[PDB]
């Protein structure tokens, strides 16, 4: 079990950690978040009392460091950074478990939900979506904008999602318009599968990276991102069975893990209904179209 | 954007523009079978290419045979006369490569999109407009060319005759939407318009008789006249 210790809590904050969250009050003696689980990314996320719009955090992996949470009150957030001193480290969060100023990562030993939607998702690959590779961390918000929705302005904030576009020549091979446009499996399984991600793992784990970034930051570029590599599946006829069960998997945990308030601002009906009843997987998503049609009949 | 009655005269402007219209690049019979199910028979069918400013058809012909062996042929359809666009946009020297092209049905937007996906600055429009130009096989000799051919064939054609010489493309695009709309509303009748008088002719080289100013004034009046007595039957108005 790891820790992540927060120097102080100078402004009332919502804190979440990973699907959970705490309400902690302006210079509330709170000092951090323990027990958290190793061998998943997580991710501390803060929503100001004071500034309901903005969303904003961090991803890390307790593996690759010791981390910390500290307020600036210049840049006006919390703070994640690293401590290199293991000792100066061990020694504050020692102390703070002994105050017992620390909240524990709550999690029922028979959930999996946590890994069910990061199971694909590796440091490795975020921080290079993310690139600022001086910190081991990554940080993500409400107004990032990605690469893709740059094209149609500042780089160093982009999030340099994989860029998908059904009518490009990269999507379209020369002379059979027709067949790869209407058939994507050309462009799934060579150009992407093969040729960028390298293998489905990787596919996943920036399909489940951008769900996530839509619904906890209320990022709308990622929600665009994760609808644009769900469709490219769906509408493709040649996909590997293996695939076809791992995505009603990851799909259905994150309509699950979804707040309901939010289903008609993070789920695109059009591509929806069309992976769920028109594409050539309408019949490969049985626990994805069962969960959404008992949950959210009214979007379909 | 989309072509609409605000931005109508952009039509007539100097920047190059066609209008594409696929409504009968696909055209059947339906026939019963021995055993009493129904089936279609194809039959040769146009695209139907239009610059508005010049007049200059390029009237496509698409035999029969392009469908032979065939399955969902209507969407294909749709794909056909995008590659045939886009072949015809390619076999054109660079100056007169249209910059816009204009689709009478919003349904050829993503196939004309994907095969001009070499042509980034040529802009693919839908329109508003409820263009006549399914009744261009109502003109006798764009009719009789695409129903003789024997082969995938291109014929070229000015829809306009000469009258360019004597009218603005504004008022010659109007006078062949008027015309084409008549046609398609009420055919027997637009032609007996067209026709009636036997000492008016059609020269070999052109579609339309060689009214002169005065009688395309009569004729235009005819053909408006026409088209509100059909609405009056057609609404019960
Ligand atoms: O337009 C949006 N609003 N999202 C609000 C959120 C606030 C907090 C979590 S999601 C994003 C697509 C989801």
């Amino acid at each position: 079990m790891n820790t992540v210790p927060f120097t102080s809590a100078p402004i009332e904050v919502t804190i979440g950690i990973d699907q959970y969250s705490f309400n902690v009050k302006e210079n509330q003696p709170f000092h951090g978040i323990k027990d958290i689980p190793i061998g998943h990314v997580h991710v501390i996320h803060f929503q100001h009392a004071d500034n309901s719009s903005m969303r904003y955090g961090y991803w890390f992996d307790c593996r690759m460091g010791n981390f910390y949470i500290q307020y600036d009150p210049k840049d006006g957030l919390y703070k994640m950074m690293e401590e290199r001193d293991g000792a100066k480290f061990e020694n504050i969060v020692h102390n703070f478990k002994e105050r017992q100023m620390m909240v524990s990562y709550p999690k029922i030993d028979e959930d999996d939900t946590w890994y069910n939607l990061t199971e694909f998702v590796q440091m490795d690959k975020i921080r290079k979506i993310v690139r600022k590779d001086e910190n081991q961390f990554s940080y993500v918000d409400s107004s990032m904008t990605t690469v893709q929705e740059n094209e149609l302005s500042d780089p160093a904030h982009s999030l340099n999602y994989t860029v998908i576009n059904f009518k490009s020549r990269e999507a379209i091979r020369p002379g059979h318009e027709m067949e790869d446009f209407l058939d994507k499996s050309y462009y799934l399984n060579t150009v992407m599968l093969q040729g960028i991600f390298k293998n489905s793992s990787n596919y996943f784990g920036e399909l489940q990276f951008a769900f996530l970034n839509a619904m906890f930051f209320g990022n709308y570029g990622s929600s665009l991102q994760w609808h644009a590599m769900i469709e490219l599946i769906c509408s493709s006829a040649t996909v590997p069975k293996h695939m076809l069960d791992k995505l009603d998997e990851i799909l259905y945990y994150q309509i699950k893990t979804l707040p309901e308030q939010y289903s008609d601002i993070l789920l695109n009906e059009r591509v929806w209904n069309i992976c769920l009843y028109s594409s050539f997987q309408k019949n490969s998503l049985h626990n994805t179209e069962k969960i959404m049609e008992n949950k959210y009949p009214e979007l379909l | 954007g989309a072509m609409n009655s605000s931005n109508y005269a952009e039509l007539f402007n100097n920047d190059i523009k066609l209008f594409v219209d696929d409504t009968n690049v696909y055209r059947v019979t339906v026939h019963k079978t021995f055993e009493g199910n129904v089936a279609t028979k194809a039959i040769n069918g146009c695209i139907f290419t239009l610059n508005p400013k010049t007049g200059h058809l390029f009237l496509k012909i698409i035999h029969t045979s392009v469908w032979a062996g065939q399955k969902r042929l209507s969407q294909l359809a749709k794909w056909k006369t995008a590659e045939e666009v886009s072949a015809l946009v390619r076999s054109l020297p660079k100056e007169e490569q249209p910059k816009q092209i204009i689709v009478t049905r919003k349904a050829m937007l993503d196939p004309l999109e994907v095969h001009m996906l070499d042509f980034p600055n040529i802009a693919i429009r839908p329109t508003e407009l409820r263009l006549p130009f399914s009744a261009a096989m109502s003109i006798d000799k764009l009719s009789d060319v695409v129903m003789k051919a024997t082969e995938p064939q291109m014929v070229l054609f000015n829809i306009y005759d000469d009258w360019l010489d004597r009218i603005s493309s504004y008022t010659a695009f109007s006078r062949l939407t008027l015309l084409l709309r008549a046609l398609k509303t009420n055919e027997e009748s637009a032609k007996m318009i067209l026709l009636s008088d036997p000492t008016i002719t059609i020269k070999s080289y052109h579609l339309w008789p060689s009214f002169t100013d005065e009688q395309w004034i009569t004729i235009e009046s005819q053909m408006r006249d026409l088209i509100l007595t059909e609405y009056g039957r057609k609404y019960n108005v």
